[PDB]
């Protein structure tokens, strides 16, 4: 869940 | 410069804009932890939505571990020292259908410019 | 036992579980690389959605280079050597109103057990  | 596909749904396809170093001793093997650069943007807007290189931070992961993106874990081990590439990253290696936070939406193609600077195990 | 409100709106609220060491040195500064435990679950649900002890691999980013999401480098900046906390994030100190792929949702409060092993510069 990276990166954003 | 030529593509190369990482998977054979075309989802993870790297062009190398600056080879790196050659010998099995400057690629990382998988629970290494590995030193990159990067900047990522979406392909349909060109809108960068994070860097490592606006804090000026080398950005550290342990590879194949599930710390970062999937095409990122196929990309970074696909990858020599000193290595620079671009990867464009189809959404299933990246966030998928429901995307994250403000700046990536679900169902985004990805493309990242990333340069591999060091790995240790 | 306490709890430290980091942020003045309620949204990262510490609660220590294990006092860490005292002493400047055991302290990290902005810039350091932390070395953590953690366990992410959904507040709403308690589901787990994240944790590096899974993989059994600790993990480290830069503290306060914005690698991570903006809670932990709040949380993780107010805790000392060995502290074990969990801490309460509002969407806010998340992912925020979009969430982020299949297993959090917009506008989710976010529980981490975090638990600081070491720092170096």
């Amino acid at each position: 869940a990276l990166p954003f | 410069l030529e593509q190369v596909h990482l998977t054979e749904d075309g989802g993870v396809v790297k062009t190398i804009l600056r080879k790196g170093e050659g010998g099995e001793e400057n690629a990382p093997k998988k629970g290494n932890e590995v030193t990159v650069h990067y900047v990522g943007k979406l392909e349909s807007s060109g809108k960068v939505f994070d860097s490592s290189r606006e804090r000026n931070v080398p950005f550290k992961f342990h590879l194949g571990q599930g710390e970062v993106i999937k095409g990122w874990d196929i990309c970074v081990a696909s990858m020599t020292k000193n290595e620079k590439c671009s990867v464009r990253l189809d959404s299933k290696y990246g966030y998928g259908e429901e995307g994250c936070g403000e700046s990536i939406p679900g169902n985004s193609v990805l493309i990242f410019e990333i340069e591999l600077i060091s790995f240790r195990e």
